[PDB]
């Protein structure tokens, strides 16, 4: 149970990174559309 | 970066089209003179 709550715990915490770090890439994708799109 | 050079070109061509329809703000005219050239051979006519 132990092993079962540390693993999780680091899984989350890559998960969360991961989504900060997608967010962060779709956020400049983002931007990059609206400028293809502005122009 | 180049689609914005070439939104500059397009921004150029677009004040071009903008100085073209000034100018064309400034077929139907001919058709405009014949009437008024047949109205005139009625009045020629009528005198």
């Amino acid at each position: 149970k132990k092993l079962n709550r540390l693993a999780h715990i680091r899984l989350k915490k890559g998960r969360d990174q991961t989504h900060e770090a997608k967010q962060k890439v779709d956020a400049y994708h983002l931007q990059l559309q609206n400028l293809l799109y502005e122009v | 970066k180049k689609q914005i050079l070439q939104a500059k070109r397009i921004r150029k061509n677009r004040q071009e089209y903008d100085a073209l329809a000034k100018v064309i703000q400034h077929h139907e005219t001919l058709k405009e003179l014949e009437a008024l050239g047949k109205e005139l051979e009625h009045l020629s006519h009528i005198k």
